[PDB]
C-alpha cells in the first residue's frame, strides 16, 4: 500500500527548503520512481552543504561536488555510520529473530528510516548517500543501491556528471560497508546495560538501543492521534504512544503478597517510542532484585512468577534537571532539562514463590529493592502487616488492601504494526503499551565490559499491550500471572498463560 | 587517587513525594488541590521597554507598556475551612554508601571502601546522621510552606522502631537549633538509628514523617514546580484527584542542604560535586579551589592516613572529610571518561 | 550599575484570595453563590452601526440596530435577607526584600542588600508600612463593593500578635485619613509589626483580615473576573459550593496600591516597573522620564552614597527611593537577557 507522493507532487509548490524536509527521516518517504531521477539526485547532492548557501535544483552547483573525489570520499566515509540503532559506536542490524503476533518490535517493521549517527561535521555530508526513497516500490538508500554499479541510479548520476571511473571505483567502495554491523566498545560505560537472567542459571547482560524505524514508525503513525501521542523536546520533537486516558481504578475481584508498593519517580517512558507503566522487564527486575535480595539469608527464594495489580498510575512530564557537573576548562553550568516522564505508581505484588516458609517482616522489608524503574520503590509501613505469605491465590487477591485496581497480562491480538495497535487501543480504553521484553540483535557473547562480567547482548524493546483483567473466579492465574521466559532470539516478560 | 572509568555509588538517602492533604476540622484528609488560574499581569519585564545596553526600546511606548499580558499560572491554596495542611513522606537511610555500586579497579574500591570505615570509627557518623536528621525534623523539605504560617508540626514514625511516635511541636519557636534538637526524648534513639542504618552492612532506617502545617486562611501553599503556561505545578494523583507535590528529588535535595564546609561559609548548601547555590547563581567549591569533590576525593589515600593516626585530625580536613563522606551518601557516578 | 541576566525578588507581602460569605440575621454564614444570568442588550457599540473613519454602515439600518443581543454574564449579588457580607483573607508581611532570591553576581546582590538596610536606617520603614497598611485597614481589596455601600468594617488579627483585635468600624466616615488611622490606639503597635517583619532577616507578620460589609438590598457584588459568557466570575469551592472570589493577585494589587510618588502626581498607582494607570492606559514612570524603576535601578550606588551621608535626604530622592523599595516588596524579575 503505497500513495506514493512523488517530488512531481512537490517540486512546483514551496521547494525552499521543504525538500529536505522530505528527504529526512521522521517525514514519509518520496517517490524517484521513474519520474526525476536526474533533477531528484541533483538535490541529494546539493544537500551536502547544509548551510545558507543552500538552494536546489541547480545542475552546475552539483557537478561541482560529483567530480570531486574529496567531496565524494568525505560522503562514502559517512554511509558506513548508518545506524539502524540509535544507543540514546555503529550498530545497523536486522534484529535477528521472530516476535510472535502479539509482540512488537523491529523486526515487524519494515527495515528503513536508518539515519546517519555520527559527529555533526558531515551530518550535511550525510544527505547524499544515507538518505532513503522509495522507488520501483522498493525504498531504499544510495548507500545500498549503488553498490552493484549497474543501477539506472549510477547511469544517471553519470548523466547528471562523474569522470566515469567513479561509477566502479565508488561502486567497490560501497561494496565495502558491511551492511549489517554492530561495532560499539563499551567499556566508557555510554550503553546503559542491564542484566536480565537467562536459563535460570545465568544472566545475559542487554544494552538497549532505540529502533530507528521504530522511532520513525511511531512517529508518523501518531500524528493524527493526539489522544496518544506525548511530544518529548529531546533537546527533536519525536512522539510516543500513551494510554487511552486517565488510569481508572475499577475493583480486581505459596504466594507472598507486597501489599501496596508505590513508586514516586519512575520513568514513564517505557520504550524510546512509549509512555506508559514502566517496562514489565522493570517489573521483573523489581521482582527479581527482591529474590536476590532474599537469596543472601534463604538461598532457595526462587519467585517463578508474579502478578502485578496497578492500583494507581499517573504519567506527567516532569522536568529532571540535569547535573550540575560540567569538567570542562572553564566555568561550570547545567544543560537543558531533558523533558523526562514520570509515572508515580502506586501497586501490587503477589510473588508466586517456591518457598512456604516464615519469611518475617524483619527479612521482607529489608532486602526489598527500592527502586522500580529510577523511582523510589516504598512500602508504607503500616503496609508491612500486610506482607503475608499465602497458600492459595485467592485468598491473596482477597488480602491486598486497596480494592481499586487492574491485573496487567499481556493482548494476545495481533500487533504487527502500530495501525494494529493503536486500532486495539482506541476500542480498549486504559489498554496500555509497555516494554515487555527484549529483541536481541547480537548472538550474546562476552564483551570486553559488561555489567557485573555477564555476556553481552544489545537488545532492542518489545512493546506489548498490556491489559486489565478484574479477577473474577473464573479466571486464569496463567494469565496474571507473568513470567521472564528467555527464547533464543528475544527475551520477553510475559504471562504464564501466554 | 587516581579516579577510575567508572565509579558509581547508589545512592544512601532514599526520600519520596511530599504529598499535600487538606485536614478538615471535623478530621477528615482530603488531597489538596490546584487549579490553572489566567492573570492579567502588567508588562514588568526589562526585556519589553529596554534594547541591549540600556536604551529604552521606542516601539514601547506608554501605550504599549499599559496592555497587561496574560499569564496562565496554576494557584493551589488551602481551602477556606481547612483545619490545616499535612504533609507527608517518607525517607529511608540505607547503608549503600559502604561499597560502590560500580568500579573497574579494584585499588580505588579498596581504598573507599577502607575510606568509610576509617572514617565511621574515628569521626561517628553522628555529624552527618545529625544533619541529615535536622532538616527531616525541622520542617526543610517544606521548601517555602512553612515561610508564612503559624506553626508547623513533625510526627515522625521510624520503622525499626519499638516505641511510640516522636514528635517535634512548633519547630518555629521549640526547636530553632542543633542543641534543641538534641534535648528532645528521642533524638538519640533516632540519630543512633540512623548511625546504624549507615553502619550494618545491609540495614535501614525508614521514617514517614508528616508535618501538620496551619498556614493562615487561603495561604498560597507552594509546591515544586516544571520548568517551562508560567507556573506549572508538579503533580500526582492522590484518592483518584489530581494534587500537587514536592517531588523526590525536592525533598531529597532538601534533606541533603547540610554541606556549609565550603570556604567562607554562609549557609547551608546541597551537597553535590561542587557547592551549587541556586539562589545565588555561582558555585562554590569550584575546581578552582581545593575543595570540588574531586579535588578532595583524589586525596582520600592522604586521608586514609591522616585518620589511621592516633591523634585527632585537624577540623579543615575534617570537614572535608564529612563533605566526601556526604557526597558519597548523596551517591552518584563519580567518573571521568 | 549594569542589570544581571539573572535578578529575582520574592514577594513580601502575600496576600490570599478574598473568599465570601453572607451573613444572615441568625449570625449564620453562607459563602456567596452567583449564576449566570441571560441579558438582553441592545446594539451598543460603536462598531456595530458605525465604520471606521466615522462613517455610518449602511447595512446596519434602523432594524438591525434595533434587534437586541444575548449577552451571558455572571451575576452575584446579596441574597434579600442578609445582614450583611463578610469578606476574609489573609495577608503575609514577610523580610523577602533583604537579599534577592536570585542574583548571579554579588556586586549587585551586595549594592542591593545594603541599600536596603541604608534605607530602613535612614529612611524608616514607617512610610512604606503606613501606605501598605493604610488599603489593608481601609477597605481596598474591596475594590467596587464599598463604592455602594452603607459601611464596612475591617477586623483584623495579627498572628504574632498579643492583645486584642484591630477593629476600624465605619471606614466611610471615621477613617477616611492617614491621620484617622493613627488615631487608633492599635495602629501603631501594628505598624511596629510590619516593620519589624520588613527589618528582622526571617521574621513576618500574617494579617488576618475580615470585612463586614452592609450593601443595600439585593445589592450586587462585584467579585473578581476571570481571563479568556460575558463577564465570568473568578471563583473557589467554600462547604462543596462555589463563591465568587476575589483573586489573590487583585488583592495584592489593591494593597499595593501606594505608588503616589511619580510625575505629575494625582493618585495612588500599582506600584510596578513603569507605573502603568488602568484608569487611562498610558503608563507613567515611562522609560522615558527617569522615573522607571529600572532607571532608578540603574543609579542604585547614587543613591547608597546619597543616603549614607548624614544630611537629610531631599523629597525627590526619597520619593525615589521609596518607589525603588516599594517595587522591591513587589518582587520580580529584574534582569535582561
Amino acid at each position: 500500500m503505497q500513495t506514493l507522493k512523488e517530488l512531481i507532487a512537490s517540486n512546483p509548490d514551496d521547494l525552499t527548503t521543504e525538500l529536505k524536509r522530505a528527504f529526512r527521516p521522521l517525514t514519509p518517504h518520496i517517490a524517484i520512481d521513474g519520474n526525476e531521477l536526474d533533477a531528484l539526485t541533483i538535490l541529494v547532492n546539493l544537500t551536502d552543504k547544509t548551510d545558507d548557501q543552500k538552494d536546489l535544483l541547480d545542475r552546475a552547483k552539483c557537478k561541482q561536488k560529483l567530480r570531486d573525489e574529496k567531496w565524494w570520499a568525505s560522503c562514502i566515509n559517512c554511509v558506513n555510520y548508518r545506524q539502524s540503532h540509535n544507543p540514546k559506536g555503529v550498530i545497523r542490524t536486522q534484529a535477528l529473530g521472530e516476535l510472535p503476533s502479539f509482540l512488537l518490535s523491529s523486526s515487524k517493521i519494515p527495515p528503513y528510516h536508518w539515519s546517519y549517527s555520527h559527529d555533526s561535521k558531515y551530518v550535511n555530508k550525510s544527505a547524499f548517500l544515507t538518505n532513503e526513497f522509495c522507488w520501483d516500490g522498493e525504498i531504499s538508500c544510495l548507500g545500498e543501491l549503488l553498490k552493484d554499479a549497474d543501477h539506472p541510479l549510477w547511469n544517471t548520476l553519470k548523466k547528471l556528471g562523474c569522470s566515469q571511473k567513479t561509477c566502479k571505483a565508488m561502486a567497490k567502495q560501497l561494496a565495502d560497508i558491511t551492511l549489517t554491523t554492530i561495532n560499539v566498545t563499551l567499556a566508557p560505560n555510554y550503553l546503559t546495560q542491564i542484566s536480565l537472567p537467562d536459563s535460570d542459571t545465568s544472566y545475559i547482560s542487554l544494552s538497549p538501543v532505540a529502533s530507528l524505524s521504530m522511532q520513525s514508525h511511531f512517529h508518523q503513525r501518531l500524528q493524527d492521534e493526539n489522544r496518544h501521542s506525548a511530544i518529548t523536546r529531546f533537546s527533536g520533537a519525536f512522539r510516543m504512544l500513551k494510554s487511552g486516558a486517565k488510569f481508572s481504578s475499577p475493583p480486581h475481584h505459596s504466594f507472598l503478597v507486597l501489599p501496596n508498593i508505590r513508586v514516586c519517580g519512575a520513568t514513564a517512558l517505557s520504550s524510546p517510542v512509549t509512555v506508559g507503566i514502566p517496562s514489565l522487564t522493570a517489573f521483573f527486575g523489581f521482582v527479581h532484585a527482591f529474590e536476590r535480595n532474599i537469596n543472601r539469608t534463604t538461598s532457595s527464594f526462587r519467585v517463578e512468577s508474579f502478578a502485578i495489580c496497578v492500583h494507581q498510575l499517573h504519567v506527567e512530564k516532569r522536568g529532571l534537571t540535569a547535573e550540575f557537573v560540567e569538567k570542562g576548562d572553564g566555568t561550570i553550568s547545567a544543560p537543558a532539562t531533558r523533558d523526562d516522564w514520570q509515572c508515580d505508581v502506586v501497586f501490587s505484588l503477589i510473588l508466586n514463590t517456591n518457598f512456604a516458609q516464615h519469611i518475617d517482616q524483619d527479612t521482607l522489608v529489608t532486602s526489598l529493592p527500592k527502586r522500580l524503574a529510577r523511582g523510589s520503590a516504598k512500602i508504607a509501613i503500616d503496609d508491612f502487616k500486610h506482607i503475608n505469605s499465602f497458600s492459595t491465590l485467592e485468598t491473596a487477591i482477597e488480602s491486598l488492601p486497596i480494592e481499586a485496581g487492574r491485573w496487567l497480562s499481556l493482548y494476545a491480538q495481533s500487533n504487527n504494526n502500530l495501525s494494529d495497535l493503536l486500532a486495539a487501543m482506541t476500542e480498549d480504553h486504559q489498554l496500555m503499551a509497555s516494554c515487555v521484553g527484549y529483541h536481541l540483535l547480537e548472538e550474546p557473547k562476552d564483551k570486553p565490559n559488561s555489567l557485573r562480567g555477564y555476556k553481552h547482548a544489545i537488545a532492542e524493546c518489545i512493546i506489548g499491550l498490556i491489559n486489565s483483567i478484574t479477577f473474577s473466579s473464573e479466571t486464569d492465574p496463567n494469565t496474571i500471572f507473568w513470567s521472564l521466559k528467555n527464547y533464543q532470539n528475544y527475551l520477553v516478560v510475559q504471562p504464564r498463560s501466554i | 587517587l587516581k579516579l577510575p572509568t567508572n565509579l558509581a555509588y547508589e545512592r544512601s538517602i532514599d526520600p519520596s513525594d511530599v504529598c499535600f492533604f487538606v485536614v478538615w476540622p471535623d478530621d477528615r484528609k482530603t488531597p489538596l488541590t490546584y487549579n490553572s488560574r489566567t492573570l492579567l499581569g502588567q508588562m514588568e519585564a526589562a526585556s519589553l521597554a529596554y534594547d541591549v545596553s540600556g536604551q529604552p526600546i521606542k516601539s514601547a511606548t506608554a501605550e504599549a507598556l499599559a496592555q497587561g499580558n496574560p499569564h496562565q499560572v496554576d494557584f493551589c491554596h488551602v481551602p477556606y475551612g481547612a483545619s490545616h495542611i499535612e504533609c507527608s513522606f517518607s525517607v529511608s537511610f540505607s547503608s549503600e554508601l559502604r561499597q560502590p555500586y560500580k568500579c573497574n579497579s579494584s585499588k580505588v574500591k579498596q581504598t573507599l571502601v577502607q575510606l568509610v570505615e576509617l572514617y565511621e570509627t574515628k569521626i561517628g557518623w553522628t555529624e552527618l546522621a545529625t544533619r541529615y536528621l535536622m532538616n527531616i525534623c525541622n520542617g526543610k523539605w517544606l521548601w517555602k510552606n512553612t515561610r508564612k504560617a503559624y506553626c508547623w508540626n513533625i510526627v515522625l514514625t521510624p520503622w525499626p522502631w519499638n516505641g511510640e511516635k516522636v514528635g517535634f511541636e512548633d519547630i518555629r519557636t521549640n526547636y530553632t537549633s542543633r542543641q534543641d534538637f538534641k534535648n528532645n526524648k528521642n533524638w538519640s534513639a533516632i540519630v543512633e538509628m540512623i548511625k546504624t542504618a549507615f553502619s550494618s552492612t545491609d540495614g535501614l532506617a525508614i521514617f514517614e514523617v508528616r508535618a501538620t502545617l496551619h498556614l493562615p486562611t487561603n495561604a498560597m501553599v507552594r509546591p515544586s514546580q516544571v520548568f517551562t503556561n508560567s507556573r506549572v505545578f508538579q503533580s500526582t494523583t492522590i484518592d483518584g484527584e489530581r494534587s500537587p507535590i514536592l517531588g523526590a528529588f525536592k525533598t531529597g535535595a532538601a534533606i541533603a542542604t547540610i554541606d556549609d564546609w565550603y570556604p567562607e561559609a554562609t549557609e547551608p548548601l546541597r551537597v553535590g560535586r561542587f557547592g551549587v547555590h541556586r539562589e545565588d547563581v555561582t558555585c562554590y567549591r569550584h575546581p578552582s579551589t581545593g575543595k570540588d569533590f574531586f579535588s578532595i576525593l583524589q586525596q582520600a589515600e592522604h586521608y586514609i592516613e591522616v585518620l589511621s593516626a592516633n591523634k585527632t585530625p585537624a577540623q579543615e580536613t575534617i570537614n572535608d572529610m564529612h563533605f566526601l563522606m556526604a557526597n558519597l551518601i548523596k551517591g552518584g557516578m563519580f567518573q571521568h571518561k
